[PDB]
């Protein structure tokens, strides 16, 4: 009576092991545990979304509203939350778009599931309700698609793709951020129309260089790569033009050394007198063949000795240091050169072409300009990003990567397949699934009808973060979808969406004039990952933890 | 009397030790009680390091979670060894051992000696083996029925995952075991089927591949990614920096000799490269349409990668050791260690060779073989634990299907084997059996413990286990006098019985034979242990 | 008894010899008794008199834990 039996025969497992099952409201606590980090990403959704500050154990601060990036530095405890954490990371890697949608959609499916479990629905019937409703959801997305990107590159068409994606990440000015990203995309495209070749694109081609100081309006697009380097011998503006011939060596420039027990052997004083002048003639003979080919610049991948740098300054040859690997790999893609390990005369067919190499002060340090010109086009262009704070420079770099990943969505599928934006995609699916829930007899209609209710978070989040009442604005939007379709065709009511601030009362007419759209390839995987993330949590009846 | 032998010691005997084996096995069975069955619960394991293990396999629960009770340690080692050889029966043995201890514990309190109780277990188990010969159904492999392999494979799939992943993985496992069957009849499970974890798309997009896939790809850009006709050359020799033998080294007299001796490092490397070029001179016919690839077991010196780039030769380094043995089954060639002796006969053949670069890692795909002797299964998953959940689901299904082709017989599932032993042992005359007197009681405890597994399946469905088995016993009563032989199963969907042969529920022959034999020895040794003590020098 | 290089297995495979993993000293004494072989350390001193004979069968069976190699005696 004084002390409990304290769960007898509990010594079967270590004291650190704990057992949590769907019974005793723990499945409700798991859903309630999602709402703790769910509201964190709700205020970050949309162009009016709010960025968050997360301080790690090392002191690094990353300010971003992206749900996939924020969950990286955070330490997660509850096991089912890691299901939601790792689900948002896959969406960022695969499609590079729709990261905040997976975080919000998977969290709302568990919120509506709390009422489903309370009514007595078994975990098996709840899973079957979402799987049957998701298959109908993916089929309706292909029916509601409007427009297409058609040609690969266009000045106007690239403003309907990258611009609406970068509007949510660091909104700021619209046309300023859209022109910087859209310019670097046109350079890495092979074009070559009418040839019938298979298009190709690389998401790592465009590199963002973070340089503090200045302003966003002073940013520009550089066709070449930009590094922080100090020329050793001399600096040259290279005003003599006629372009240049450049060679790249992944191996360092120095006398070849034996990999085992390199040692100077001198038997007599006769060999010692010619040893000092012997090494000078070796580099002279090797560097003379390079200077005879007209090579004004040499790219090195490791440390170069001083004896090798002497003859390079004699013929006026620039010296570049390219540490590690990936930095040197993208240099040859600009000039179209093939590295070779030997120090001999390079092949003329493997030499690159760079017209000008300039060194100027941007952020206070000397940077080398690899920028290309109209002719002899180059690939893997870089974008100079100027900003006052380094924290803004980090997320804008990821904001540009979101636009670069959107270009990848123009390659694998048949086209761009633009979808109505401003939340109009998830709202139209509500009326279609509602009719789908009635067409299916049985008890499975409870999970199907509530599956469309979870799509109401998109219009409510955009309206709440915009400083508007969700009770006045949201029902007024259904008035366009409550009139169904008339006796005549050409119905433009599908373009209605949620507006931020302004005059409220729905607004922005039809979004076709706003030019903001969504990607179909993004919404396909965003719904599948978010559904499986909530399905995994609902499919686990018992959770076991260790040490805590 | 142990306190006099040791200053500090802990021991429990007789009724204190009798509660050790009964209660500890009861808590362990309760953990796996909700596991058994296709509708069973799903458990996730999260350790202190951050790893996540999500599976329905009872073996992962025993290995990841430590057990302080020594009684379950004997059960955990028995349940783990059951999945090793037979690939199935981990949760089955735990339910047999834990229940048989409790079924025999009621008579121990009545004053019955444990030995005569365990003696009745062997008498009742030997009858299950004699009945097993008439219970099993013979299947002839000369028919090559594909539908038979589909229904057997779905037994383990529906338990671990739902019908979504079952329909996808059903033809994959069947196509994997199809190439295992050969005129030699020898079945080799490890080399024929592998599990390769890769995160791509969704787990439901898992597809089957008819040729070996590797984790490595071409490092040099000019290496052709897609090669129509490629001749695979097996090379177990590595071109790279060697141990050099204590590093003796070079000594140069003049600077001209310093670079003259440096060229000796490429003398040994280019010596073996000239043999590959001479081998390419035989296959040079139709060079643009065809191709030549090299797969090495060990890392290759990047200095020599530029040689294969000019000849458009794909090089693969740091390959696994087991993958070297399968290159003869996939392509059809032979292995070559020394490059001195080369022949076109040892060169393999492939109809399609391509590489798919996803992220930083690059994978090489080979398929479209004339007469491939082996295949692979590419596992795709959304998360790290999703790769392990499919790994444990497919691997457990491998031994289930592989054991079918080993023998000519197959065992029906759905609890038809456990219910049949209940009516057999209870209605059998004791004069034919070697057990008499009080040993008759030990046989009844073994027959009653077998009826919990078909009742455990019903506990996960929500139906009353007592009412659903009332119709099963009533059907078997009129089936003997109607001149009709039919096996009665348990259908958890409608809460009624069914036929395992019509529904397609089948169980492996080696799983149930080793489970009952294994579970009997565990529970017998626990009932015969009257004392548990702990002593040692630490 | 000790480890074997991947270079030596090729010339032994060309002649029909079979290579195995390194063997402990305890198992070397039991193998010599079954086949009547004599342990020969020096390869140059190897003769036909020390070669083991009268071996019934050599087979390998698959078990999930580990491989197993069988050597049968002609009795």
């Amino acid at each position: 009576s004084l002390r409990l039996p304290q769960n007898p025969n509990a010594g079967l497992f270590k004291q650190g092991y704990n057992s949590y099952s769907n019974a005793d409201g723990q499945i409700i606590k798991s859903i309630a545990a999602i709402r703790e980090l769910h509201q964190m990403c709700l205020t970050s959704m949309g162009p009016c979304g709010r960025n968050k500050i997360i301080v790690n154990h090392l002191g690094k601060i990353i300010i971003t509203n992206d749900a996939a990036t924020m969950l990286r530095e955070l330490d997660i405890v509850h096991p089912a939350v890691k299901v939601l954490v790792m689900a948002t990371e896959q969406q960022k890697i695969d499609m590079g778009d729709g990261t905040n949608l997976v975080m919000i959609l998977a969290g709302e499916l568990l919120n509506v599931s709390e009422k489903l479990i309370s009514m007595g629905l078994s975990a098996v019937e709840i899973i079957q309700g979402y799987n049957m409703a998701r298959k109908f959801t993916l089929k309706e997305l292909d029916e509601m698609v409007v427009g297409e990107i058609t040609d690969k590159n266009d000045k106007n068409e690239l403003l309907k793709m990258i611009k609406p994606v970068i509007s949510s990440k660091k909104y700021g000015s619209e046309d300023i951020l859209s022109e910087l990203v859209s310019e670097a995309v046109s350079h890495v495209l092979p074009v070559a129309q009418q040839a019938g070749e298979i298009p190709y694109f690389n998401v790592d081609s465009i590199r963002v260089v973070k340089i503090m100081g200045g302003s966003l309006s002073n940013s520009t697009v550089i066709k070449g790569m930009v590094f922080n380097r100090e020329p050793e011998g001399h600096v040259k503006s290279l005003s003599e033009d006629k372009k240049h011939k450049v060679a790249v060596f992944t191996c360092p420039l120095d006398i070849a050394n034996t990999e085992t027990k390199g040692t100077v052997l001198l038997h007599n004083a006769q060999e010692m007198l010619d040893f000092s002048k012997g090494e000078e003639k070796q580099i002279d003979a090797m560097m003379k063949e390079i200077a005879d080919m007209g090579v004004e610049c040499i790219v090195a991948g490791a440390g170069v000795g001083e004896l090798a740098l002497h003859y390079l300054n004699r013929y006026g040859i620039l010296v570049l240091k390219v540490p590690s690997k990936f930095e040197l790999r993208r240099l040859c893609r600009v000039c179209g050169a093939t590295p070779l390990p030997r120090l001999g005369a390079p092949t003329p067919e493997e030499l690159g072409l760079v017209e000008t190499v300039k060194t100027m002060e941007i952020g206070g340090d000397r940077v080398t300009v690899f920028k290309q010109e109209q002719g002899e086009i180059s690939r893997t262009s870089t974008i100079i990003l100027r900003g006052a704070t380094q924290n803004n420079l980090d997320d804008i770099e990821r904001a540009i990567d979101d636009g670069v990943a959107a270009v990848k969505g123009l390659m694998k599928p048949s086209g761009g397949k633009l979808l109505p934006g401003a939340g109009a995609t998830e709202i139209e699916l509500i009326s279609r699934i509602t009719k789908y829930g009635e067409r299916t007899p049985g008890l499975l209609q409870l999970a199907i009808k509530q599956f469309a209710v979870a799509f109401e978070v998109v219009p409510r989040t955009l309206a709440e973060t915009a400083g508007l009442d969700v009770n006045e604005v949201l029902p007024n939007l259904y008035a366009a979808h409550n009139v169904t379709e008339p006796g005549a065709v050409k119905t433009d009511h599908l373009y209605k969406g949620v507006d931020i601030d302004g005059e409220s009362d729905e607004g922005v007419k039809d979004i076709r004039e706003e030019n903001i759209y969504d990607m179909l390839a993004t919404k396909k995987f965003a719904i599948n990952v978010a559904t499986e993330a909530a399905t995994t949590v609902l499919s686990i009846d018992q959770i076991i933890m260790a040490k805590k | 009397s142990l306190q006099l032998l040791n200053p500090k010691a802990e021991s429990l005997r007789r009724d204190a030790a009798l509660k050790v084996n009964v209660t500890s096995a009861e808590g362990l069975q309760s953990v796996l009680e909700t596991n058994l069955g296709p509708k069973g619960t799903l458990k996730m394991l999260v350790d202190g390091a951050g790893n996540i293990k999500l599976t329905k396999d009872g073996k992962v629960l025993l290995t990841e979670m430590q057990i302080q009770s020594p009684t379950a340690v004997l059960i955990a080692r028995a349940a783990a060894a059951q999945d090793e050889i037979t690939g199935d029966g981990t949760t089955t043995v735990v339910c047999l051992v834990g229940e048989l201890l409790r079924q025999a514990h009621r008579f121990i309190q009545e004053g019955v000696h444990p030995r005569i109780i365990t003696d009745g277990f062997e008498i009742a188990r030997k009858e299950s083996m004699k009945f097993l010969d008439e219970f099993k159904i013979s299947k002839t492999n000369l028919s090559n029925d594909r539908e038979f392999l589909l229904q057997v494979a779905r037994s383990s799939l529906l338990t671990k995952v739902d019908a979504d992943l079952t329909e996808v993985l059903t033809p994959i496992v069947t196509d994997a075991v199809l190439s295992v069957y050969d005129a030699q009849a020898d079945n080799l499970d490890l080399h024929m089927v592998e599990i390769m974890q890769m995160q791509h798309l969704s787990p439901k997009d898992t597809t089957f591949i008819k040729g070996l896939v590797l984790d490595h790809g071409g490092r040099h850009p000019d290496m052709p990614t897609r090669v129509k006709n490629a001749y695979v050359l097996i090379l177990n020799v590595s071109l790279e920096y060697e141990k050099t033998e204590v590093n003796s080294g070079f000594f140069y007299s003049s600077a001209d000799q310093r670079d003259k001796l440096a060229a000796s490092e490429r003398k040994f490397v280019d010596a073996k490269l000239k043999k590959i070029i001479d081998l390419k001179n035989e296959v040079c016919g139709m060079d643009p349409d065809k191709g030549f690839v090299i797969i090495n077991q060990k890392g290759i010196d990047p200095m020599s990668l530029d040689v294969f780039a000019k000849h458009n030769i794909l090089a693969l380094r740091r390959a696994k050791r087991r993958n070297m043995e399968r290159l003869q089954l996939v392509t059809g060639g032979e292995a070559q260690n020394s490059v001195e002796d080369l022949s076109p006969q040892i060169l393999g053949f492939s109809g399609l060779v391509y590489q798919e670069t996803i992220g930083e890692e690059k994978f090489t795909y080979v398929t479209e073989n004339t007469d491939p002797k082996s295949c692979t299964i590419l596992i795709k998953g959304s998360t790290h634990y999703a790769l392990a959940q499919t790994k444990d689901a497919v691997r457990d299904g491998l031994r289930a299907v592989a054991n079918v082709l080993k023998d000519k017989n197959i065992i029906p599932g759905a609890g038809a084997f456990y219910i049949a032993l209940s009516r057999y042992l209870r209605s059998a005359n004791m004069n034919k059996l070697g057990a008499k007197g009080k040993t008759k009681t030990g046989i009844e405890a073994f027959a009653e413990a077998l009826l919990v597994i078909p009742k455990t399946l019903v506990k996960n469905s929500g139906f009353d286990p007592l009412d659903v088995l009332a119709m099963v016993e009533d059907e078997l009563d009129d089936a003997q006098d109607s001149d009709e032989t039919r096996y009665v199963g348990v259908d958890l969907n409608i809460g009624d019985s069914c036929d395992p042969t019509i529904e397609g529920i089948w169980d492996s022959y080696r799983v149930l034979r080793n489970a009952i034999t294994g579970a009997t020895g565990i529970a017998s040794n626990l009932l015969l242990c009257d004392e548990l003590l702990r002593a040692g020098r630490s | 008894e000790k480890g074997v290089s991947d270079l030596a297995q090729h010339y032994l495979l060309k002649g029909g010899c079979s290579v195995l993993r390194r063997v402990k000293k305890s198992d070397n004494n039991r193998i010599a008794r079954v086949t009547g072989a004599t342990i020969v350390n020096r390869v140059e001193d190897l003769k036909e008199s020390d070669v083991g004979t009268n071996c019934g069968l050599f087979k390998v069976e698959m078990i999930g834990d580990e491989y197993f190699s069988f050597l049968d005696n002609c009795k």
